RNA sequence: CCCUCGA
DNA sequence: TGCATCCGTGAGTCGAGGGT
DNA sequence: TTGTGGGAGCTGTCACGGATGCA
């Protein structure tokens, strides 16, 4: 009797539209919220319609249905971020969001200085022999694991890392610019 | 008129309905109607048959078929361009463009459940029309009925609002734009100077 | 790095196969990002 | 899940839907927003036969 | 975007 | 079918700092 | 998911052109 019940169920419930949507909207204030929450009740209602009663005032139960789904509404609107929207972000919106963040709001200057030589390192990592700067280069600025870095300059594991060590403690004497920075 | 003579014709409702009737249009015979009324024809006729020829001869050039008027799929802006920043307090504010999509998402996807639920169809029906609107929406805002308003009664910006006015992208960030090197003062008389 | 010497700049109606031309995936969810955590959820509007 | 009009082409006055099919606005606003049918098609040897 | 103000 | 009505279009520039 | 159950605003704008729709 699964197509007698949907039968039941235009003839019934459908009548009850106009009220229902009108309580939606006394409760929503906001004719597509109160759309969006009608279907809605209109999908749990459907779902267990043999749940319903049959004789009973059907007004009163679709009407439950209805404030039950708002509240479950209010509920999860309560576990996710709130969301206040603009026709547009304001400038001192992005500057603030901006002083709280991994990243700033940069600048072509800053851009263009570190697409520069940083003349302390590069002269630091020159004054290395070469074997050193590459060794220093591939582990901690590409940062390769240390079997790719022997892979790369065809040497044992253990050499690279005796370069790596070695070269570190070089550049550790050579940048006295560290406490400037450190 | 669908219980008997059911099986002798075929009728729907929406933007289904008027997919199909493009689907079996035939520009050129329309075409030649048309230039037929403009060309033997005198009065009123004349000018809504040029008014309607335009549209066609226009579709009549270079494929261009009319079914891009009929959208099954929607396109997504990509995020930056809309927004979500966190504000002090613990707030967001959001691109009026997130909201626009999230309710064509949340009723395609509660279209979708009606549809696997086998729901009545007036009820399905009440679906596809939100679904209509909510793209109506996206697209124009206010153009159709009431516009979707965020707090405030404000209506949402939609994507042509983003283009149009004083403040669309034409206007406000093409044809003048704020630029580096250049500041702002108050100014003094200084007659010492040269001209 | 675009030369800037555009012929001509050309519209049409987008063909809905345009549509899924460009796109990098559908957007089925629409849940933004977490209120825990502040990452985009996936298959939403910022996955 | 279900097709969609652009509402630049069916609101935008004058309605391109509307000069496209010889369909007056009014009817076309019937149709998308589920006020009324349309015959899409119609087997016309069926129904002489 | 809005509010109050400035030329 | 000939208009009347209804609708949709447009309505100055740049600044400051405080807000949803 | 069961006696009952329709929003908060709003107009205090103006000129013009052309589709829309109506008798």
């Amino acid at each position: 009797t699964d197509e007698e019940l949907t039968a039941r169920f235009e003839r019934d419930a459908i009548p009850l539209l106009d009220q229902l949507y009108g309580g939606a909207l006394r409760m929503t204030r906001n004719p597509a919220d109160a759309e969006d929450l009608l279907q809605e009740t209109m999908v749990k209602a459907y779902a267990g319609f043999r749940s319903f009663r049959h004789g009973t005032n059907l007004k009163a139960w679709l009407y439950r249905i209805l404030t039950n789904t708002y509240i479950n509404s209010y509920r999860k609107k309560q576990r996710q971020p709130a969301e206040y929207p603009t026709e547009q972000i304001t400038d001192w919106q992005l500057a603030s969001n901006a002083e709280h963040s991994s990243t700033g709001l940069r600048s072509a200057e800053v851009e263009a200085l570190e697409a520069l030589p940083d003349t302390e390192i590069k002269e630091a990592l020159q004054a290395l022999p070469e074997e050193f700067r590459m060794a220093v280069y591939y582990a901690d600025v590409e940062g390769f694991p240390y079997k790719e870095i022997a892979e790369i300059m065809d040497t044992p594991i253990g050499t690279v890392m005796s370069r790596l060590h070695r070269g570190r403690r070089q550049l550790r004497g050579l940048l006295a610019d560290v406490a400037r920075d450190r | 008129l669908v219980d008997r003579y059911g099986e002798y014709f075929t009728g729907a409702m929406g933007a289904e309905s008027i997919q199909k009737l493009i689907e079996n249009f035939d520009i050129d015979a329309e075409a030649e109607s048309l230039r037929d009324v403009i060309r033997n024809g005198k009065g009123q006729k004349k000018l809504r048959a040029l008014k309607r020829l335009k549209v066609v001869a226009a579709f009549q050039q270079s494929g261009n078929s009319p079914m891009g008027m009929v959208l099954d799929a929607v396109p997504v802006i990509p995020p930056e361009l809309r927004p979500m920043v966190q504000l002090d307090g613990g707030r967001f504010a959001t691109s009026d463009l997130n909201d626009l999509y999230r309710r064509v998402i949340n009723r395609n996807n509660r279209l979708k459940r009606l549809i696997d639920l086998g729901a009545p169809e007036i009820i399905v029906n009440n679906e596809k029309r939100m679904l209509q609107e909510s793209v109506d929406a996206l697209f124009d805002n206010g153009r159709r009925g009431r516009p979707v308003t965020g707090p405030g009664n404000r209506p949402l910006k939609s994507l042509s609002d983003l283009l149009k006015g004083k403040q669309g992208r034409f206007r406000q960030n093409l044809l003048g734009k704020r630029v580096d090197y250049s500041g702002r003062s108050v100014i003094v008389v200084g007659p010492q100077l040269k001209l | 790095l675009d030369v800037n010497f555009f012929d001509e700049l050309r519209i049409g109606l987008a063909t809905a196969e345009d549509i899924r031309q460009w796109s990098y995936g559908e957007v089925k969810k629409p849940e933004t990002i977490n209120y825990r955590t502040l990452k985009p959820e996936k298959d939403g509007l910022f996955c | 899940a279900a097709p969609v009009t652009h509402i630049w082409y069916f609101k935008g006055v004058p309605s391109r839907l509307g000069y496209l099919l010889d369909l007056a606005p009014k009817d076309l606003e019937k149709i998308i927003y589920f006020a009324a049918y349309v015959i899409t098609s119609v087997d016309e040897e069926m129904r002489h036969n």
